[PDB]
């Protein structure tokens, strides 16, 4: 159980593959992205296909990094690049990573 | 003269036709509530093969044709899709309560044209027996890319002097990927199947059948996507509905008498200068939005959007479509 | 007498042709695993665009013809919509191991109509040639909204006189809540689009060329959703089983002859008096368990959704529209 | 980073409209739903479409709420209203939010 | 408030009754599944329909356990039998689950 | 002698046809970005309903025909899906850098056939006018089933003596579990359905008008299905590249010529011959991969769905249907 932080971003839909560009560069080991549906007060979402078909119009990424401070570096290249004309949240769980191989090592957690 | 005769009983016989009747039909049972809604998996395979529909029929005529023809409206269009930006940037942008980026992305999305307010006139000039041009489908790449890099550009170039000077944009990926977007690359592969192979077995069967009837499906939602931003634009100052409702009206103009310069310098078809109208009257809503919103993302989105859904598409094709078909009916023939 | 004669070949008949082929055919392989789904994005817009070909063929017919006679079946209906839910409040109810709740809320769904044991029949009554009314399509809202209000109302007068009075239901958001749903205001706009304009280029063309396709994948479907809840009503006391497979056959008897009043007394089609007991015969399994879920809560959704679905609808398409085409056949012309 | 709850409803589907009143009603700033598949023997799911295109049929609201007393505000006001009648579970994790107009303001976290 | 922990496991897409045969086995009340999309260096995902249609091809568990010996009992037998041919990842959070019936009991939480 | 004439002649004619124009057309633009992409939704029903068409033409003509004629065929496809599994490990698994668990999966996925392949194959022999045998659809479950099947009994039998000798397949539930799949219990609903009911009312109208249209569209997918494997064959080792540009070449003419003793034993349509190579030239790519992951875990997946899907396919279009068309042309009546 090797203990990690989850960052969870979720913002527009048209940001993903800006914000997959900034996971990858930040040398986090992956993500998880899922198509949402949300209210937040800045709600329009362009989106690509038509409005009335946005049943789900955000996405929210699950990012698990093995320290605080590659969370926080992944949060702040995005919220200072596209929160400020876009919406958006991040938060920070915690969590214990039990399998995997990119995440535990070849010795594993 | 003989105008307001042949606009009156023709916007009647527009509006009696299934490409208006479901746009108006749409809005009112959105108006409504309607829990009903066309999916998104059915509207993309609508929005495609409607214009591969569009993209096969004018590359068929367009490798038996000697296309010296196409020089002169393939160039009044890309001179066309610039100026609209700039009528927005002198006109739209000097009220009291509207910002110039605002005006200059509204402006983009009226430069550009849309498939939807296309393929309604593409059906109405053969359902009143116009003989059009068959490749001036072809046409929607050109103004369509060069209005949105002249609104992305232009904003740019105005917010640079305004914090740099007063308290650069790559030109390429702007273009090579709106080029390689759905509802163009599903046309640029429809023109160059027809230019190359022959699929006239597909085309006559497939895509000419059930292309009137697809439209219709996706004219309700647009009627269901002009409903949900109608309350969107009353949160932006009250000139943009000034704005839209009036230039449908005058980029078709200068449009039309732009494209009468056409089958007096070469042979054009006077059903293709009407087409040429409704492109350039057409707001783009669907392939639009999603650029000037990365490259102009300073801009409310509020603004453009709730201008060319709500106003722009259904006065495009409402009060616009019949406006130059008996227009060109009256000047000439029909 | 001759009706023996003429059922048993026309149960063959029925089941030899693709509306119910199809459905026999969907819960076989259903039975058998079959990873096989046909997609919620196609199972709508084949919702859709069936009741928009039932509503443009209706709303044709309805204004080149004097709407006196429609005033006996649209008022035979609402009468019969009501009468299905107080059948069941006093046969269906009344056995041992049976709540009042959950038969009121069967009772319910079978009063109401579902498109797709109605569209089946609009095949068959033109595949065996018998000229039936064109707005008797029209007829669905009738004997749906009334049935399912009259199940609300009268579950919540039994629930408060057991908690109130031995141990105030909103009349109008029941019925501005199913009537701008889904699969109904497809038709009411497919109603007021032909009522109103012209849509006959789009009618013969699209919606009705594949309309008996498109019927043929969506019995597919009510196949395979017979068979995932037929193991539903195992959970439920035995007499739903008894309700759910004479109930077809006694609510469109009192729907026939109740129905035979037209023709003696306004000049009805007589292949609309089985147009009017094939909807009547019907339950409701899309649109209407929606409702009653929201409306009666303390209902089991096993009881009343395992009764139309997995026995109710098979058995109103097998052996109930050759059972009443064939009785019309006899008694008059086919 | 502000301390958040992350209350979390997962219900039926038909719950859509009506949770999300009572979330709008409540005072929080916002709620994100996605939809779910699951499993939890009160499994019938009547949803408005047929069953067997019912891959999803459940959903999962996630609520991100500055106090506790407000998240179990949320939770008692489902849990009295529809719970009784319809399937469902609620939890509360913990969360600290980054970044975010509506829950910072405008002095940020 | 009953304090669970809340079992993730994101894995491709076809181990969906497979996975959902051992949690039914080891005794968790239910779970929740629900189709996502990632990135993580083993990424093939044949998944039945074609490639270019695969937006989400992993498939995201939630399993809300009582004990923490338990949760350790499910990632224990999915990783041994399907993580060693087969992309995954597997971490536990921490919640306290409000309502619920077949969770809390009769008594509730 | 004559073969070379009447392959040039005809592979330009097979990429003039919009069965092959669309799948080149297909790898170009997803080649060149195109965030155009068809939905699961419509790709689903779209193999579905072309299956269906496969399924309901043979079943029709299965019915009226005696059934020994069909002893030979469906006898030679599971002897030759056998057969391919076994080639590919005595020729692929021998070589430097190879595994033989790979290698045997590879050859189990080019055993199987290919709905796709083979539906491009049955528009074509009748665009050529060539009569094939219309029960030859039906061959699509043989040489599907027993090929998988023996690719993983065979790669079992090869890890078992690798562990248990050197360092118990339940042989049911692999083909009960491939036979109740999508794309294939599709076919054989349609074939259940032509046998026993008469479904031509909704076969020439739904079914056969938009068979040719929809596989135009499915034949688009299948190309941008190609590219995006195009980079993962890169990652294993280069004999996949010439296995996969060869075999469909070898694995045809020890079809066509081991499909020559029909019609010398029991009278065989010769344009059957041809439908017996391409189903025995294309590989799986769709059902295929779901297997072979499940029963071979240890295997590489971009080692066997790099090759049938990226190699496989193509080839199996473009240069093996005509390859076949014209060498049955040469050789007797075409
Ligand atoms: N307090 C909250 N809890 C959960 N989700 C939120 C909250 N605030 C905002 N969101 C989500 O964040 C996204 C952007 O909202 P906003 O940027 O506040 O308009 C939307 O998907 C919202 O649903
Ligand atoms: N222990 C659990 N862990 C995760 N999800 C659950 C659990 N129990 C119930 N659910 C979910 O709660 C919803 C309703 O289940 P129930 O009300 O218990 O039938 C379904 O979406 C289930 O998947
Ligand atoms: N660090 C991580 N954070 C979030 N998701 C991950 C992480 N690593 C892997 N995943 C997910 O786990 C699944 C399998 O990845 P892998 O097995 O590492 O290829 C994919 O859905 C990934 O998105
Ligand atoms: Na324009
Ligand atoms: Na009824
Ligand atoms: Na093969």
């Amino acid at each position: 159980a090797k203990p990690a932080n989850k960052l969870v971003i979720v913002t527009e839909k048209i940001l993903l593959k800006k914000i997959a560009k900034i996971i990858d560069e930040s040398g986090a080991k992956g993500y998880t992205v899922m198509n949402t549906g949300g209210k937040g007060s800045r709600n329009v979402r362009s989106s690509g296909q038509p409005n009335t078909s946005d049943i789900e119009a955000n996405i929210k990424f699950e990012i698990l990094t093995e320290t605080r401070e590659m969370a926080e570096e992944i949060a702040d290249r995005v919220a200072v690049k596209y929160f400020n004309d876009y919406a958006g949240i991040i938060y920070i769980c915690s969590a214990e990573v039990l399998y995997g191989h990119t995440f535990c090592g070849p010795e594993g957690c | 003269m003989d105008f307001l005769s042949n606009f009156l009983t023709d916007f009647v016989g527009q509006l009696q036709s299934p490409t208006l009747a479901f746009l108006i039909g749409g809005m009112v049972i959105a108006a409504l509530g309607t829990q009903l809604v066309i999916p998104e998996a059915i509207s993309t395979i609508i929005v495609f093969m409607l214009l591969t529909k569009i993209g096969l029929t004018g590359g068929m005529a367009i490798r038996n044709s000697n296309l010296t023809e196409m020089l002169l409206p393939v160039a009044f269009s890309v001179i066309l899709g610039i100026l609209i930006v700039f009528i927005a940037r002198f006109t739209l942008a000097k009220l009291p309560n509207v910002r110039t980026v605002d005006a200059l992305a509204t402006g983009g999305l009226f430069g550009a044209v849309s498939g939807s307010t296309m393929a309604a006139a593409l059906t109405t000039l053969e359902e009143s027996k116009i003989s059009y041009e068959a490749w001036a489908g072809a046409l929607y790449p050109f103004m369509d890319i060069p209005a949105l890099v002249t609104a992305i550009v232009v904003a740019n170039i105005y917010l640079n002097k305004r914090k740099r000077k007063s308290a650069r944009v790559k030109i390429w990926p702007i273009i090579e990927e709106s080029l390689q977007g759905p509802a163009l690359s599903a046309m640029l592969l429809g023109l160059a199947l027809g230019i190359f192979t022959k699929p006239e077995s597909v085309y006559e069967g497939f895509y000419d059948p059930l292309f009137r009837g697809l439209l219709s499906i996706l004219m309700l939602i647009m009627g269901m996507e002009a409903w949900s931003r109608i309350g969107e634009l009353r949160k932006v100052a009250q000139w943009y509905v000034v704005y839209s409702l009036i230039a449908p009206i005058v980029h078709g103009f200068i449009a039309f008498g732009l494209g009468m310069i056409a089958h007096y310098a070469t042979g054009f078809s006077l059903g293709g200068v009407v087409v040429l109208a409704v492109i350039a009257a057409s707001s783009s809503d669907i392939s639009g939005p999603p650029t000037l919103r990365a490259g102009i993302p300073s801009a409310n989105p509020s603004a453009y959007i709730g201008s060319s859904t709500a106003i722009g598409t259904p006065i495009a094709i409402g009060v616009c479509i019949p406006l130059f078909i008996g227009l060109a009916q009256t000047l000439g023939a029909g």
